[PDB]
RNA sequence: UUGGGCCCGGCUCUUGUCUAUGUUCCUUGGAACAGGACGUCACAGAGGGUGAGAAUCCCGUGCGAUGAGAUGACCCGGGUCU
RNA sequence: GCGAGAGACCGAUAGCGAACAAGUACAGUGAUGGAAAGAUGAAAAGAACUUUGAAAAGAGAGUGAAAAAGUACGUGAAAUUG
RNA sequence: UGCUGUAAAGCUGGGUCGAACGGCCUCUAGUGCAGAUCUUGGUGGUAGUAGCAAAUAUUCAAAUGAGAACUUUGAAGACUGAAGUGGGGAAAGGUUCCAUGUCAACAGCAGUUGGACAUGGGUUAGUCGAUCCUAAGAGAUGGGGAAGCUCCGUUUCAACGUGCUUGAUUUUUCAGGCCAACCAUCGAAAGGGAAUCCGGUUAAAAUUCCGGAACUUGGAUAUGGAUUCUUCACGGCAACGUAACU
RNA sequence: AGGAAUAGUUUUCAUGCCAAGUCGUACUCAUAACCGCAGCAGGUCUCCAAGGUUAACAGCCUCUAGUUGAUAGAAUAAUGUA
RNA sequence: AAACUUUCAACAACGGAUCUCUUGGUUCUCGCAUCGAUGAAGAACGCAGCGAAAUGCGAUACGUAAUAUGAAUUGCAGAUAUUCGUGAAUCAUCGAAUCUUUGAACGCACAUUGCGCCCUCUGGUAUUCCGGAGGGCAUGCCUGUUUGAGCGUCGUU
């Protein structure tokens, strides 16, 4: 009776949502993220999992903010406003 | 939601998910010039806030319905 | 789209442009009564970028009201201050970068690099 | 359950937002290549993840 | 032997703008951008688009020019004031 | 990473896992694992109308250069089948 | 349809098709399949075969419908038999709930029916739970290890109050009076715990809505009563009583 | 520590005034809404509990309630299962 | 002789090989140096007249400003939109803004949209109770300011 009948008692959830990455990865008696690694400094990604990387890595989002560096440094950081011609 | 403006002389609302219901009571207060008796507030299985605003018996709902225009 | 115009905005008071933003919102309230019934719409789009449009010139007035007050002074506001990068805003300034030992000076000026050529 | 936490139920708005069919006029468009929602998801044969 | 500060340039970068010559005749074809006849331009016969293999229809190509913005004690050339 | 130019390279079971709403759908408590899937036509002109059928559909008909191109879409092999 | 070559193969007639391709001299290689319990995709015989047989059980009629063993309604016959095939909940699911429409796919027969599909609607709280308390435990801080990710430690070799209470002050200053064994925090929808009931109401919500009738906490605050000239009440031997009664 | 006599105190007696925010609340709880790939004879915590017989909340019959769900039709060889 | 089985041919099936493409990949070369407490990368939830996804964006929500350009967008609808012009559309460009809940994440906490305190204004007869609006309160370290502590210690009564 260690299949299907023992099967039958998971109703008691290791892991929730976590704040950080949502995934629910995060372990409630632990309360830590196996995924991100929350609530630590720093993310949990190792050198060993690259595939890993690649599903949380910059431009895996918004980049919300670097979107714009490459453009705003191609214009040597401007201040003031565009001047209209005469 | 109109059954109630007729019955019972109450608004049924759209609000912001955010407010609470002393934040609605004032806001019915400031934009028609209306007493609310009270607010029962709701979230739907859409994810938005519905609160049922009871008024007074000094205003009858379905003649601010009217006001508004949307009955 | 189409609305108001910013520059006509911008000839306007704090008491103008506050008062015609009440205006526009009871008439998205009004326009959002009437969605109950059209349902399409199209109208809302126009008043919806207008409340940005107005909402933008009471912001941008109210930023070189503080640019005036601070003009010159050693500290402003961070949000005033230039945004360009992390590291260039650590990084040292023009006279800081620019700065020689007494010492140093002596020798730039008594040696300079010469201009010179050959064959002659 | 009955008693679920705010962060469940916003969750379960979305996704029953998530589960309509495709809107007919999009269809329509030049160049359109959508025939169908390819993300249905029925409550019984697909577990969300909550 | 000799100091310092500004002003315009040049160079660099971004961004905006500009340029030669067939769509002539016949056949096939739904469509000519195919074949044939007669051509034009070529510092341009790279490439692409357009109803089939298009230098010459369109965008472009070659030759260059220019508006605006930036940027640079630590690139140079002139001025100019101490 | 950003911005470009290329190749005696591969050509949808190849080439990155991904030419497509691809790190997507989906699995696993979890760390992780992880696809399949491009092609009507120049143009929807995506078959009006009539008729049989409860309908899907069919038969006339229509569009189209072609329906020996009908979104089960170019070409349409073999296994297998009437 | 044939021709050539011993052959690997090349060429050609007819049909289909629709946009590229070949001969020759050379260069080059991810260059030749019948197998590898090969890989991926596709398809057979098996085969309309095995089978669709637990949980006692169905039948007549009408309605609806193109179509009814299976839907609805009526009549009957039955079962679960309160340790239920009943009525609710916790975990878990997430719209499956309700109404309307509906049969391409799914319900291993069927389907006019459905937990399916499509369109809408629906969950109302001071009193029900959370929130507050602490449990086993988890875990910041001063610190001590460790190259370090981090480990230890929970009042620990620590100068540990974002202290209060008053009289205030309107001088937004104060004057001080008391204390600081223990005291970050998280940790229970079954422990502890302030307080709500009845009748009615919806297609679907109700200790939540309507009607009536109550209650607790926090705050404000006046009147009556109470008490004082024996100032901070009286009575009862007593157990104790009280509308109050520093 | 502060308190009376021409007046003082008290909101632990009665009455009166204001407010109570945020999140959950639909539905299943299982021989079909959970987990067992599934509408799986499995597993999954708890509350209420009528009459007769009886020691009995057992077994058997019944009231309330709920179902009449499990592809069906025709036969009744062998060999099976009960 | 039929049927059946098998073989062959034609047509119709099944299936998607072959051929031809290709806004993709792969590799080489050339050039550049620019993330973040002025809140990054990433996550969650939202936003369109009619949108589920991808893309974009943040309650100013498939966007606001500015510059350029110069008449669209388009599946439908629709201007109280526009055309010899401060003027349609445009991630064309971009220098000004907006930028939800979060996240190194910073009042404390978080399987909770849980619980505080301070400043200014405001409503309810309120410094104290309840509500609202705006602005604040993390840790280590440096320089400085202020307030202190110690017979550690110097001068004097
Ligand atoms: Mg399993
Ligand atoms: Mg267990
Ligand atoms: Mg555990
Ligand atoms: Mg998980
Ligand atoms: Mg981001
Ligand atoms: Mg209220
Ligand atoms: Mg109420
Ligand atoms: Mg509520
Ligand atoms: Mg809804
Ligand atoms: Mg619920
Ligand atoms: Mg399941
Ligand atoms: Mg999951
Ligand atoms: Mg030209
Ligand atoms: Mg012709
Ligand atoms: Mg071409
Ligand atoms: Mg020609
Ligand atoms: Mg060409
Ligand atoms: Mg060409
Ligand atoms: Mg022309
Ligand atoms: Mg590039
Ligand atoms: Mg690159
Ligand atoms: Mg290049
Ligand atoms: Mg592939
Ligand atoms: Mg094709
Ligand atoms: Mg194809
Ligand atoms: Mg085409
Ligand atoms: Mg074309
Ligand atoms: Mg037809
Ligand atoms: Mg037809
Ligand atoms: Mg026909
Ligand atoms: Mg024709
Ligand atoms: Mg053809
Ligand atoms: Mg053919
Ligand atoms: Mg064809
Ligand atoms: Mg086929
Ligand atoms: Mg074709
Ligand atoms: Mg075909
Ligand atoms: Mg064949
Ligand atoms: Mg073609
Ligand atoms: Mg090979
Ligand atoms: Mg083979
Ligand atoms: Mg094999
Ligand atoms: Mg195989
Ligand atoms: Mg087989
Ligand atoms: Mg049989
Ligand atoms: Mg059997
Ligand atoms: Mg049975
Ligand atoms: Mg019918
Ligand atoms: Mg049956
Ligand atoms: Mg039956
Ligand atoms: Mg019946
Ligand atoms: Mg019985
Ligand atoms: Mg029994
Ligand atoms: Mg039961
Ligand atoms: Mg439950
Ligand atoms: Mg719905
Ligand atoms: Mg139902
Ligand atoms: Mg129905
Ligand atoms: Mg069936
Ligand atoms: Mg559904
Ligand atoms: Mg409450
Ligand atoms: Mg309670
Ligand atoms: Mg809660
Ligand atoms: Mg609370
Ligand atoms: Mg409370
Ligand atoms: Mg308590
Ligand atoms: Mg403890
Ligand atoms: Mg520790
Ligand atoms: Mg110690
Ligand atoms: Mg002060
Ligand atoms: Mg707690
Ligand atoms: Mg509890
Ligand atoms: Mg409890
Ligand atoms: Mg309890
Ligand atoms: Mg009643
Ligand atoms: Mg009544
Ligand atoms: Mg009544
Ligand atoms: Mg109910
Ligand atoms: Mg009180
Ligand atoms: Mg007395
Ligand atoms: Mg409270
Ligand atoms: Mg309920
Ligand atoms: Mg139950
Ligand atoms: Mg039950
Ligand atoms: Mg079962
Ligand atoms: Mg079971
Ligand atoms: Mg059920
Ligand atoms: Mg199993
Ligand atoms: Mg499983
Ligand atoms: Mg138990
Ligand atoms: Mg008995
Ligand atoms: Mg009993
Ligand atoms: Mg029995
Ligand atoms: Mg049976
Ligand atoms: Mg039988
Ligand atoms: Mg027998
Ligand atoms: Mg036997
Ligand atoms: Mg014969
Ligand atoms: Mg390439
Ligand atoms: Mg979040
Ligand atoms: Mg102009
Ligand atoms: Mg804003
Ligand atoms: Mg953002
Ligand atoms: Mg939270
Ligand atoms: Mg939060
Ligand atoms: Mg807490
Ligand atoms: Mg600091
Ligand atoms: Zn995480």
């Amino acid at each position: 009776g260690k299949g299907t009948p023992s099967l039958g008692k998971r109703h008691n959830k290791s892991h929730t949502l976590c704040n950080r990455c949502g995934r629910r990865s995060f372990h409630v008696q632990k309360k830590t993220c196996s995924s991100c690694g929350y609530p630590a400094a720093k993310m949990r990604s190792h050198n060993w999992a690259l595939k890993a990387k690649r599903r949380r890595t910059t431009g895996t989002g918004r980049m919300a903010y670097l979107k714009h560096v490459t453009r705003r440094f191609k214009n040597g950081f401007q201040t003031g406003v565009a001047k209209a011609q005469t | 939601a109109m059954k109630k403006v007729e019955d019972g002389n109450t608004l049924v609302f759209q609000v912001d998910i955010k407010s609470n219901k002393h934040q609605i009571k004032s806001a019915v207060k400031e934009l028609y010039d209306v007493d609310a008796l009270y607010v029962n507030t709701l979230i739907r299985p859409n994810g938005t806030k519905k609160a049922y605003i009871r008024l007074t018996s000094d205003y009858d709902a379905l003649d601010i319905a009217n006001r508004i225009g949307y009955i | 789209m189409a609305g108001v115009k910013t520059f006509e905005l911008r000839t306007k008071s704090k008491e103008q442009l506050e008062s015609q933003l009440v205006e526009l919102k009871q008439e998205l309230a009004t326009l959002k009564v009437q969605k109950l019934q059209r349902p399409s719409l199209p109208r809302i789009h126009t008043v919806r970028k207008n409340i940005a449009r107005v909402l933008t010139v009471i912001n941008l007035n109210q930023r070189e009201n503080v640019r005036a007050f601070y003009a010159g002074k050693k500290y402003i506001p961070k949000d005033l201050r230039a945004k360009k990068t992390r590291a260039l805003r650590r990084k040292l300034t023009k006279f800081e970068a620019s700065q020689e030992t007494e010492k140093a000076r002596k020798q730039r000026i008594a040696f300079p690099q010469r201009k010179f050529a050959i064959k002659a | 359950p009955s008693q679920k936490s705010f962060r469940t139920k916003q969750k379960l708005a979305k996704a029953q937002k998530q589960n309509r069919p495709l809107p007919q006029w999009i269809r329509l468009r030049t160049d359109n290549k959508i025939r169908y929602n390819a993300k249905r998801r029925h409550w019984r044969r697909t577990k969300l993840g909550i």
